[PDB]
């Protein structure tokens, strides 16, 4: 799916319509006259823009995947409310968080 | 806190310059033949 | 001098193939 996904699906249907349109125009017309040149030209511009768009969009997404790092440091984990977190019911760890006045750990305990 | 896919829209313009070119091509092709 | 017929759409298929590969390679490399 990751092949068809970067471009919108309606865009793929649209490019199919563009293909059949260019083909039928070619039909209505190895150089051929003049019109074949404006057809092949406009299709060239079109296909260039499309390959460029697929390239750029796929680049952007593959960049997002590598630019997104999950929770790693503890301080980083403390400031976010998305991922819930906790400790043992009774232990040196919990009592550590409680009795500790250190900033990050204090926040976490809170 | 304060402050997808390819654009079905932004791409469409290209499809319009394309369609326009093809239409002009309809004119040019038809008048000769 | 293409033989057209089937060979034409063969060449087209290979073209689509290599196109997807080069674009994907470009994106991944970026």
């Amino acid at each position: 799916f990751s092949f068809l996904d970067p471009l919108a699906y309606e865009i793929w249907m649209a490019i199919v319509f563009a293909y059949i349109l260019v083909s039928v125009v070619l039909f209505l017309v190895s150089p051929r006259s003049l019109s074949a040149r404006i057809v092949a030209g406009v299709w060239w511009f079109f296909t260039l823009i499309i390959i460029s768009s697929y390239t750029a969009n796929l680049a952007a997404f593959l960049t997002v995947e590598r630019m997104v790092s999950p929770i790693e440091s503890a301080e980083d984990l403390s400031k976010q409310t998305e991922i819930a977190y906790g400790t043992l019911d009774s232990g040196s760890t919990k009592e550590f968080f409680r009795r500790s006045k250190i900033a990050v750990f204090d926040k976490m305990w809170t | 806190a304060k402050d997808s896919a390819l654009s079905l829209s932004n791409v469409a313009g290209v499809f319009y310059i394309l369609v326009g070119g093809l239409g002009l091509a309809m004119l040019v092709a038809l008048i000769e033949f």
